[PDB]
This record gives structure tokens, C-alpha cells and sequence, in this order.
């Protein structure tokens, strides 16, 4: 016994019956980049010794 | 000839260190653009349509509108199109 | 329409001296004013720290 609706035998008219997620798709144009590398760029201020 | 450029004192005259001009600045800062972009993408992961900034020679461009300037719209003809023809039958008095 | 920026990279090395002077010099050269400006908001705050 599983209770999980793993295979229902459906009739044709009810394949296109799972499309209820709502997807978010970002553009084609626009771009993606992942600046989590860029939190460490920065010279360190040398002291000023005579 | 400009009264704004007579050196009447020693103050404003030193040596000469580079020189500039118009072509020579419109295609460097096209370059320092590109640049800028070509480097922090290759950098770090992006998710883009690829595309190849290059930078075009603008002295070819403006020497290619003035070119459409002397392009002539219309034409001169002594004649017209022949605009109408006709197709003679078997009969001698109906085309 | 152009503005400008700070660009820090280590390959280089300078005196500790050249950005002390480099503040002044900044803080009357541009202008930050209440209509345009010549260097952006970042710059200007490094610039002050400078």
C-alpha cells in the first residue's frame, strides 16, 4: 500500500491535465552572472613607513 | 586670428607633452567599452546569446553617409515606359 | 554622460603617498554639483576616505 499517485491509467483527453506549476523563465536577451566570486577583489592600503 | 590664444605673458606657455583629436578618440573609446565588458564576462559565469563585441571603423562610416549624399533618387529619360502593348488575333479589326 | 570610476587591481605597487595627494586633487578637479556630475557615487565616496 502507497498512498502517492504514482501511475493513473488516463484517458487522452486528460494528458495536458498536469499543467497547474507556474514556472518563472528569465529572458533570452537579458543575462545571468553570478558575482558571489567578487566579494574578495581589493587591494590592501599600504601603511605609510619612512 | 582668435584673440583668446595671444601669449602676452610667461605664465601660460610650457612644453608639449601628447596631442589628440577627433578620430583618435571616438575609436579608443569604443575600445574602452568593450573591454570593460569582454572582461568581467570572461571573469565570472554568465548565461548570455553570445555575442563578439568588436569595434567597426568609424572613419569608413562617415565617409560612407557623405557617400549617400551624392546618391540621385530619380532619373532623366527622353522617353516614357511603353506602359501598353497589344496582341493582334486572327481578326483584322478586334485586338 | 561619461563617469568615472576607481579600477583596483594588485598587479601594481605605489607609494602611499600618491593617493593622499590624489584626494586633493580630486576634490576640486570634478564636479559632484546639484545639477551633473563627473564621477560616480562610489568614486566620491573614496575620494572623501582618500
Amino acid at each position: 500500500f502507497i498512498n502517492k499517485r504514482i501511475v493513473e491509467r488516463v484517458r487522452v483527453g486528460q494528458i495536458l491535465a498536469v499543467l497547474n506549476r507556474r514556472f518563472v523563465a528569465y529572458k533570452g536577451k537579458m543575462r545571468i552572472m553570478d558575482i558571489t566570486q567578487s566579494l574578495k577583489m581589493g587591494t590592501k592600503l599600504a601603511a605609510p613607513t619612512v | 586670428q582668435r584673440p583668446e590664444r595671444i601669449k602676452t605673458t610667461p605664465y601660460l606657455e610650457g612644453d608639449v607633452l601628447s596631442s589628440d583629436s577627433g578620430p583618435l578618440l571616438s575609436v579608443f573609446a569604443l575600445q574602452e567599452i568593450m573591454q570593460k565588458v569582454r572582461q568581467v564576462q570572461a571573469d565570472y559565469m554568465t548565461a548570455t546569446r553570445e555575442v563578439d563585441f568588436t569595434v567597426p571603423d568609424v572613419q569608413k562610416i562617415l565617409d560612407d553617409i557623405k557617400a549617400l549624399a551624392a546618391e540621385q533618387v530619380y532619373k532623366i529619360v527622353k522617353v516614357p515606359s511603353i506602359s501598353f502593348r497589344h496582341i493582334v488575333m486572327q481578326s483584322r479589326d478586334r485586338v | 554622460q561619461i563617469i568615472l570610476d576607481l579600477k583596483i587591481d594588485p598587479g601594481e605597487r605605489m607609494d602611499p603617498a600618491v593617493r593622499m595627494v590624489a584626494g586633493v586633487v580630486g576634490h576640486l578637479l570634478f564636479t559632484a554639483g546639484g545639477r551633473f556630475t563627473n564621477l560616480t557615487q562610489n568614486m566620491a565616496r573614496q575620494l572623501d576616505i582618500a
